[PDB]
């Protein structure tokens, strides 16, 4: 199986500050990879695939970054609308797995 | 599909299959062009339409950058090598020209190169044509805050495409492993794949299996001309289906025979292809996969024969070692082992903990009667088809 | 637009078996990829299985193995989850979602989501 740990597991920051959130994996997975956003009580919805993409109908201030094994997300400018719970999930093969989460607050 | 469990050996055989082959290659080249945007600059404060705009501005900075280095003095070497060899060929001024003449009017043109080839050319015009039209018309004296924020909104909608591409080209240094949906849209590939010159059935097999399509083939940059990206992409070709094909699965036979273990591994392992002409043997794991009834092999790493499979080279390919190995032979609709080795082996179901705790001798199976198999701990998973 | 819907079994006795279907509308079924999903709450979401496009793969987690047998059903474009021996741990959300086509494996348009509990 291939386990992904995340760091931090919840954080806070004030509006238009840069936020950070890296995901690490036990065994390198290469470029694919995934990013998610789950507000409280709804249906996840896509953000980052491939790692560095961006996809459709989604504001561009969310930016991945890869480096061998170890993968990033920036938000590159915190909003109001931006209170929800971010994963990472692989696609090497079968089988796929998710992160523990993390948690984002604001003041 | 319809697997033998062979009566006499340790090494089944199985009929039925229908294969299709890998060819060659159909090369299509785009001509991306980002428009003029270098002239427009805005001195504002920071705003909604500067941070895309020097995105823009930054991402063609360092597609350039990527493309200088670029320039160096899940498939085999020989697609790679075709690639460079067909950008090389792509990269030169005259034809660079003539590829952008003949993209000038219309949007679909089967041009040629030097050589013989196919590089029929499609061109993508939206990014170029907002810019032209919209975006300097709203502009105004340099006025970047702006109420329009739909046209914020388009801008940053339109602008992805070209963003996505440079960032997927500057991730893995110029070639990418395979054909992501920004590279090639559904309606680009669905002509594509039905412009090459292959037959009806082909062109319906590739139709439903456009995931393999995608999956198989993969893109190269050939380099920034002025203020536009131009790259190519290949697309497998599936030239042959519809012939009759076999897997061998063998192995060890051992027989205890009270510390001397006698074991008959035969060497013939493989998907055995008789097409028009020769039969085809291929011995890497990765070149086949099951697509349900059919079986997709790349003729790129094959190997001639003659005649085989009596199962008896002439007296064929076998060995009989005395150091046995335990592992589990997935075949398509079974699975056959042959661990003794001091070993724990059982049999495992999809309702039920433990049934039938298997003993060893090579033993036998019909499909449904398990779903995971165990040996020491060990979990393997059945294909169930 | 796809659009997926799920189906109601609420609440079922330990020892027995519990099912639901997502009823896939607007895209055809056999084109792209199609896996379940699960999340019990306070915790994050773990993979359940998938049916790989035509590779009729089937596959599933290794822990939970044994267990399930989920099954596509090219009928009336509909994808159920039968489970075998419900226990009182699996309480959770059910989510079905799609998969996509090109090479990442991009799971999106995810379903509404519904709750199922284990009681006596
Ligand atoms: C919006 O953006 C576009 C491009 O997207 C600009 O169009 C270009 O504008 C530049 C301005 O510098 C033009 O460059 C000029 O080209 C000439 C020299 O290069 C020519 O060489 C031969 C001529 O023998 C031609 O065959 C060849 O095509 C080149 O055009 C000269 O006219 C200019 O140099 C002279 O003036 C400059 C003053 O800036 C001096 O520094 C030089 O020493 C010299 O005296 C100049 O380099 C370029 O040709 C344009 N390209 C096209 C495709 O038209 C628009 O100008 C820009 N709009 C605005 C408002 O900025
Ligand atoms: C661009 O301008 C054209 C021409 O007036 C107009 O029809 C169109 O709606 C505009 N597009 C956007 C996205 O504002």
């Amino acid at each position: 199986d291939i386990q992904m740990t995340q760091s931090p597991s919840s954080l806070s920051a004030s509006v238009g500050d840069r936020v950070t959130i890296t995901c690490r994996a036990s065994q390198s997975i290469s470029t694919y990879l995934n990013w998610y956003q789950q507000k409280p009580g709804k249906a996840p919805k896509l953000l980052i695939y491939a790692a560095s993409s961006l996809q459709s109908g989604v504001p561009s201030r969310f930016s991945g970054r890869l480096s061998g094994t170890d993968f990033t997300l920036t938000i590159s400018s915190l909003q109001p609308e931006d209170f929800a719970t971010y994963y990472c999930q692989q696609t090497y093969s079968s089988p796929r797995t998710f992160g523990q989460g993390t948690k984002v607050e604001i003041k | 599909l319809k697997e033998s469990y062979l009566e006499e050996s340790c090494s089944t055989i199985t009929e039925g299959y229908l294969s299709v082959l890998r060819t060659g290659w159909y090369t299509n080249v785009f001509t991306l062009e980002v428009g003029d945007v270098e002239n427009l600059t805005c001195t504002d404060g920071p705003s909604l339409i500067k941070t895309e705009l020097d995105l823009t501005k930054s991402a063609l900075r360092e597609l350039k950058t990527v493309s200088a280095d670029q320039l160096a003095r899940v498939a085999t070497a020989a697609a790679v090598t075709a690639g460079i060899a067909i950008a090389k060929t792509i990269r030169l001024e005259s034809e660079v020209n003539a590829i952008k003449g003949a993209l000038k009017t219309t949007n679909e043109a089967v041009s040629t190169l030097g050589n013989g080839v196919r590089v029929l050319a499609t061109a993508v015009r939206e990014l170029k044509e907002f810019v032209s039209k919209n975006l300097t018309s709203a502009i105004n004296k340099n006025k970047c805050d702006i109420a329009d924020l739909k046209m914020a909104v388009s801008f940053s909608q339109f602008n992805r495409r070209f963003l996505n591409v440079v960032r997927q080209f500057s991730d893995n240094a110029g070639i990418t492993p395979a054909i992501s949906l920004d590279l090639m849209t559904d309606a680009e590939l669905a002509r594509a794949v039905s412009y090459m010159p292959t037959s009806a059935g082909q062109i319906k097999l590739m139709l439903e299996n456009r995931a393999m399509v995608r999956r198989k083939g993969f893109g190269i940059l050939i380099g920034v001309y002025g203020s536009s990206v131009i790259y190519m992409v290949q697309l497998p070709i599936f030239g042959v289906i519809d012939t009759p094909c076999w897997i061998i699965k063998a192995a060890p036979s051992c027989s205890e025979k009270d510390g001397n273990y006698a074991c008959l591994l035969r060497e013939d392992q493989g998907w055995y292809c008789k097409n028009a002409g020769s039969t085809v043997y291929y011995p890497n794991e990765k070149d086949c996969e099951t697509r349900g009834d059919h079986v997709f092999c790349d003729t790129a790493a094959g190997i001639n024969v003659a005649e085989q499979s009596r199962e008896c080279n002439y007296p064929c390919k076998v060995s009989t070692g005395r150091h046995p190995i335990s592992m589990v032979a997935l075949s398509p609709l079974g699975a056959l082992v042959a661990c003794y080795k001091g070993v724990s082996c059982s049999i495992g179901s999809n309702r039920v903990g433990i049934i039938k705790q298997l003993p060893k001798g090579c033993s036998y199976i019909t499909n449904q009667d398990a779903d995971t198999v165990t040996i020491d701990n060990t979990v393997y998973q059945l294909s169930k088809v | 637009e796809v659009q997926l819907v799920q189906s109601g079994a609420e609440v079922k006795k330990p020892g027995e078996s519990l099912r639901i279907s997502c009823k896939g509308s607007g895209y055809d079924f056999p084109s792209y990829w199609i896996s379940w999903v699960r999340q019990m709450p306070g915790k994050g979401l773990e993979w359940m299985g998938r049916i790989d496009p035509t590779d009729s793969n089937t596959n599933y987690s290794p822990s939970f193995q044994g267990h399930v047998t989920l099954s596509a059903d090219k009928s009336i474009s509909t994808a159920y989850l039968q489970w075998s021996s419900l226990k009182a741990s699996d309480t959770a959300i059910y989510y079905c979602a799609r998969h996509s086509d090109s090479w990442s494996y991009y799971e999106d348009s995810w379903g509404q989501g519904t709750l199922v509990t284990v009681s006596s």
